[PDB]
């Protein structure tokens, strides 16, 4: 957890409990593949854009826009 | 001959990136931004303007809870005014209207509508006016992680409009026509904080589907 440390510090990020905590840390690793796997995808001309890993690496896209 | 391209932010028309934070403010600095850019073009000044101001004051608008442009650009007419950022400055948080008249540091005499899905309209808006309010989807995964490139994703619904953003210009890249988007999700989003949409791509993510700029 030694990235997942730094991404929390960084970002002051907080939890209410392992269980949510957790629960977020599940949704930033899928994000990070989700990222890993577009980025693949943009270098063999399937994307005109890149992606990268944010402040909102522990959220849905949905949550972003719908509070 | 040179291409036919506007950034506004070469101008001196645009202020820094801000972060809304927690608070369903996008409305807030989506107005203040186009506001931002009459102020610029009227007076010589580039001034922040108070996202707080409207937030707080704005009561056809839902502050943290979200909003239109159109009552933010109504709201500083009827009021004869808006505060600058450092007269009213942002909380992040829905508080009483606290509006001071000695702090007003721009005005606005109505708004105008975009035709609906009209990108070739937005074009001419964005080349003659200035700066415009834009409503898209950015609900996608893609949009959320958006770090550098022209955005084009076919999954993005023109019918869904979910964020409130600010058409700063428009040009090309890699063969790619685009809008120059600024966010107000911090400089750590997109490419210091702004996003190149696509442009001509049948109206990708609604971008001319709600369109309004305050006149001044
Ligand atoms: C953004 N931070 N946030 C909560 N949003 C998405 C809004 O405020 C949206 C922006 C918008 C503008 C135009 C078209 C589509 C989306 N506005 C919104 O949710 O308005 C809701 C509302 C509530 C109460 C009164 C008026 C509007
Ligand atoms: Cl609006
Ligand atoms: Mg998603």
């Amino acid at each position: 957890d030694t990235h997942w440390e730094l991404w929390k510090k960084t970002h002051r990020k907080q939890y209410n409990n392992k269980v949510d905590e957790i629960s977020r840390r599940l949704i930033w690793e899928k994000n990070l593949k989700y990222i890993s796997i577009h980025n693949l995808e943009a270098s063999l001309g399937v994307h005109t854009y890149e992606l990268a890993m944010n402040h909102l690496g522990d959220m849905t896209s949905e949550e972003v826009v719908q509070k | 001959r040179a291409p036919d391209s506007v950034d506004y932010r070469k101008k001196g028309y645009v202020t820094p990136v801000k972060n809304q934070g927690q608070c369903g403010s996008c409305w807030a600095f989506s107005s203040v931004g186009a506001l931002e850019g009459q102020l610029k073009k009227k007076t010589g000044k580039l001034l922040n303007l108070s996202p707080q101001n409207l937030v707080d004051c704005v009561s056809e608008n839902d502050g943290c809870g979200g909003g239109y442009m159109t009552n933010a650009f109504q709201y500083v007419q009827k009021n004869r005014g808006i505060d600058s950022e450092d007269a009213y400055p942002y909380v992040g948080q829905e508080e009483s209207c606290m509006y001071n008249p000695t702090g007003k540091a721009a005005k606005c005499r109505g708004y105008r509508e975009i035709p609906e899905g009209n990108e070739k309209a937005l074009k001419r808006a964005v080349a003659r006016v200035g700066p415009v309010s834009v409503a898209i989807d950015a609900s996608l995964t893609s949009f959320q992680f958006y770090s550098k490139g022209v955005y084009y994703d076919e999954s993005c619904n023109s019918d869904n409009l979910n964020h409130a953003v600010l058409a700063v210009g428009y040009g090309i890249q890699k063969g790619n026509k685009h809008w120059i988007i600024k966010n107000s999700w911090g400089e750590n989003w997109g490419n210091k904080g702004y996003i190149l949409m696509a442009r001509n791509k049948n109206n990708a993510c609604g971008i001319a589907n709600l369109a309004s700029f305050p006149k001044m």
